[PDB]
C-alpha cells in the first residue's frame, strides 16, 4: 500500500572483466584501452 | 616435513593403540563395534581413549566433538576430516 | 504452571526422608516403601538444582511504630552458629 | 581452598565459579533457548545468503552498518550538555593546554633570563 | 554455547573438567610414567563418590572441585601446535586461497590446466544443477518458522546432495 518511488533496484554490478579479459582498467573499447597504456606508459 | 597419510594406514594405527590398551579384549573388537554399547566400559575411560588418539596423532579433538565418536570407524572418520586424509 | 514447575523442580526423590515411629518394624517399613515410594522421581528437569548459597547477616534495625497498641514488641538478634560445630551445644 | 578469585576491569571471571552458572531457575533456561533460537535463525538467514551461486557482492551485514552509523554520526543525537557531560569537556580540553602554557612560560621565562644575565653557554651554538 | 544443543549438561561438564585435569597434570608432569602414577590417582579421586546421585551433592562437589583445579592449574599449559594459542595456530593460513576465486584468470593461463578446469566446470554445473529446487524446498518445508537447532538434514527424500554444501565441501588441504 506504499512504494513512493518508481525506479528499479540500480545498478547490475558489472565488473569490467569476464567480457574482454586482456582489457586495462576502463571501459570495454579494445582499441583505446591500448591507446591509453600507449599514453600513460610512453 | 613429510608425514604421508592413508585411510587403511591410520585405520591400523587407530585399531592399534585401541588393540594395546588393556582393558578391552582383543577377540570382539571390530573396525566399526561400540565403545559404551557392546564392549560395557564407561565413559570416563572413553576420554582416556580420546586422550590417548590426541597424545598420538598431535592435535587436540574439542569437547563439542568429544560426544560422539563411540566406535573407532567414525573416529577415522574425524580424523580424516582434520588431515584431509585422502588422495 | 509455576505451581507444576514448583512441584516438579524440588519434591524430588533424593532429598525426601520417609521418617516413622512407634510400634511398627524397619522391614515392614521398608517393604511398604518399597512397595509405594517406589518410581517417585529422581532426576531433575533440564538439569535445574537449586542450591543453598551462603547468606550475610547484614545487621541492621527497623521500627514500626503502631501506637494503637497495648504492648510493645521487642526483637534482638545476632549471628548464626549454623548447625555443625559445638557451638551449637 | 583457594583465595575465591576477586574479578577487576581486565581479569574476567570465567565460566567455571560463577557461581551463578548453578542456582538455574525457568527463566533462565528459557532464556538459553530463545538464544540458540536467535542464533539459529541469524545463521539460517547467513547460510542462505551465503551459499547462493548468484550471489556477487557482499552478504552485506546489516549489524555492522548499525554499529558504524551508531559510532559515527548519532553521537550528537541524542546530546544534552549536562553537569557531567560539561565538566568533564572542560577538564578534558582547557586543563592541558593551560598546562602546557604554563610549563612553556615557564621554560621561556627561565631561558630569556638566563641569557639576559650574558652567560648562556652559546660557545657555539649556530643552529638555533 | 554450542550448535545443537541450547546448553551443556551436568555430566558433560564434569566431563571437560576432567578432561582440563589431566592435560594440566600432563603439562605439570614430566617424565610421563609418574604422570600416569598421578593421573591414576586423580582418577581414584573421582572414584572416590563416583556412585553417588544426589544432584545437588554432586554439584556442590563440582564446586570444590572448581576450587581445586584453580588453585593448582599450571600457567602456561602444553597445548599441541594446532590447537588455539598454539604454536601454528593455522600457520599456513597465508596459503589457504578460496576456492571462489581462481577463475578470475587469463585464458592463456587457463589454457596451461586443461583438465582441472574441465572438472571445474563439471562441478560448478553439479553446484548449479541442484541449487534451488531441492535445497530451498528442503529448507523451506521441514523447518519450522523458528528453526530452533543448527543441524540441516541430510537430502534422504530422493537424490542429490545434501543441503548447502558449497563452502564446507569446498575447503582447502590445511597443509599446501
Amino acid at each position: 500500500p506504499t512504494l513512493r518511488w518508481q525506479e528499479d533496484p540500480e545498478p547490475e554490478d558489472e565488473n569490467l572483466y569476464e567480457k574482454n579479459p586482456d582489457s586495462h582498467g576502463y571501459d570495454k573499447d579494445p582499441a583505446v584501452d591500448v591507446w591509453n597504456m600507449r599514453v600513460v606508459f610512453f | 616435513d613429510a608425514p604421508p597419510l592413508t585411510l587403511e594406514g591410520i585405520k591400523d594405527r587407530v585399531l592399534y593403540v585401541l588393540k594395546l590398551y588393556d582393558k578391552i579384549d582383543p577377540e570382539k573388537l571390530s573396525v566399526n563395534s561400540h565403545f559404551m554399547k557392546d564392549l560395557g566400559l564407561d565413559s570416563l575411560d572413553q576420554v582416556e581413549i580420546i586422550m590417548a588418539m590426541e597424545d598420538e596423532f598431535g592435535f587436540e579433538i574439542p569437547d563439542i566433538d568429544a560426544e560422539k565418536l563411540m566406535c573407532p570407524q567414525e573416529i577415522v572418520d574425524y580424523i580424516a576430516d582434520k588431515k584431509d586424509v585422502y588422495e | 504452571a509455576d505451581l507444576t514447575e514448583y512441584l516438579s523442580r524440588h519434591y524430588k526423590a533424593p532429598r525426601m526422608v520417609l521418617a516413622a515411629a512407634g510400634g511398627l518394624e524397619h522391614r515392614q517399613l521398608l517393604d511398604l516403601a518399597q512397595k509405594h515410594f517406589s518410581g517417585l522421581s529422581g532426576t531433575y528437569d533440564e538439569d535445574a538444582v537449586p542450591t543453598l548459597t551462603p547468606c550475610r547477616f547484614t545487621g541492621s534495625e527497623i521500627r514500626h511504630r503502631e501506637d494503637g497498641l497495648p504492648l510493645a514488641h521487642v526483637a534482638i538478634a545476632v549471628e548464626g552458629p549454623g548447625w555443625a560445630n559445638p557451638d551449637n551445644v | 581452598s583457594f583465595p575465591k578469585y576477586e574479578p577487576s576491569r581486565l581479569a574476567s571471571l570465567p565460566t567455571t565459579l560463577d557461581p551463578a552458572e548453578y542456582d538455574i531457575s525457568s527463566e533462565t533456561r528459557k532464556a538459553q533457548a530463545e538464544r540458540l533460537a536467535i542464533r539459529s535463525r541469524l545463521k539460517r538467514e547467513y547460510q542462505l545468503q551465503y551459499n547462493d551461486p548468484s550471489r556477487r557482492g557482499v552478504v552485506e551485514d546489516p549489524a555492522l552498518i548499525r554499529w558504524t552509523c551508531a559510532r559515527s554520526a548519532n553521537v550528537y543525537p541524542n546530546f544534552r550538555p549536562n553537569t557531567k557531560t560539561s565538566l568533564l569537556g572542560a577538564l578534558f580540553g582547557i586543563g592541558p593546554l593551560i598546562f602546557w602554557y604554563y610549563v612553556f612560560k615557564t621554560d621561556r621565562d627561565r631561558k630569556e633570563k638566563l641569557i639576559q644575565e650574558g652567560k648562556l653557554d652559546r660557545t657555539f651554538n649556530i643552529s638555533y | 554455547f554450542l550448535p545443537s544443543a541450547a546448553y551443556l549438561t551436568h555430566q558433560q561438564k564434569v566431563l571437560q573438567l576432567y578432561k582440563r585435569a589431566l592435560r594440566h597434570l600432563e603439562s605439570r608432569c614430566v617424565h610421563r610414567d609418574k604422570y600416569r602414577y598421578f593421573a591414576c590417582l586423580l582418577r581414584a579421586r573421582f572414584d572416590e563418590h563416583k556412585n553417588e546421585k544426589d544432584m545437588v551433592k554432586a554439584t556442590q562437589l563440582l564446586r570444590e572441585a572448581e576450587k581445586e583445579f584453580w588453585h593448582g592449574q599450571h600457567p602456561q599449559p602444553y597445548i599441541f601446535p594446532e590447537s588455539p594459542g598454539g604454536t601454528s595456530y593455522e600457520r599456513y593460513e597465508c596459503y589457504k586461497v578460496p576456492e571462489w576465486c581462481l577463475d578470475d584468470w587469463h585464458p592463456s593461463e587457463k589454457a596451461m590446466y586443461p583438465d582441472y578446469f574441465a572438472k571445474r566446470e563439471q562441478w560448478k554445473k553439479l553446484r548449479r544443477e541442484s541449487w534451488e529446487r531441492e535445497v530451498k524446498q528442503l529448507q523451506e518445508e521441514t523447518p519450522v518458522g523458528g528453526p530452533r537447532t543448527e543441524a540441516l538434514p541430510p537430502a534422504r527424500k530422493q537424490g542429490d546432495l545434501p543441503p548447502l554444501w558449497w563452502h564446507i565441501v569446498t575447503r582447502p588441504r590445511e597443509r599446501p
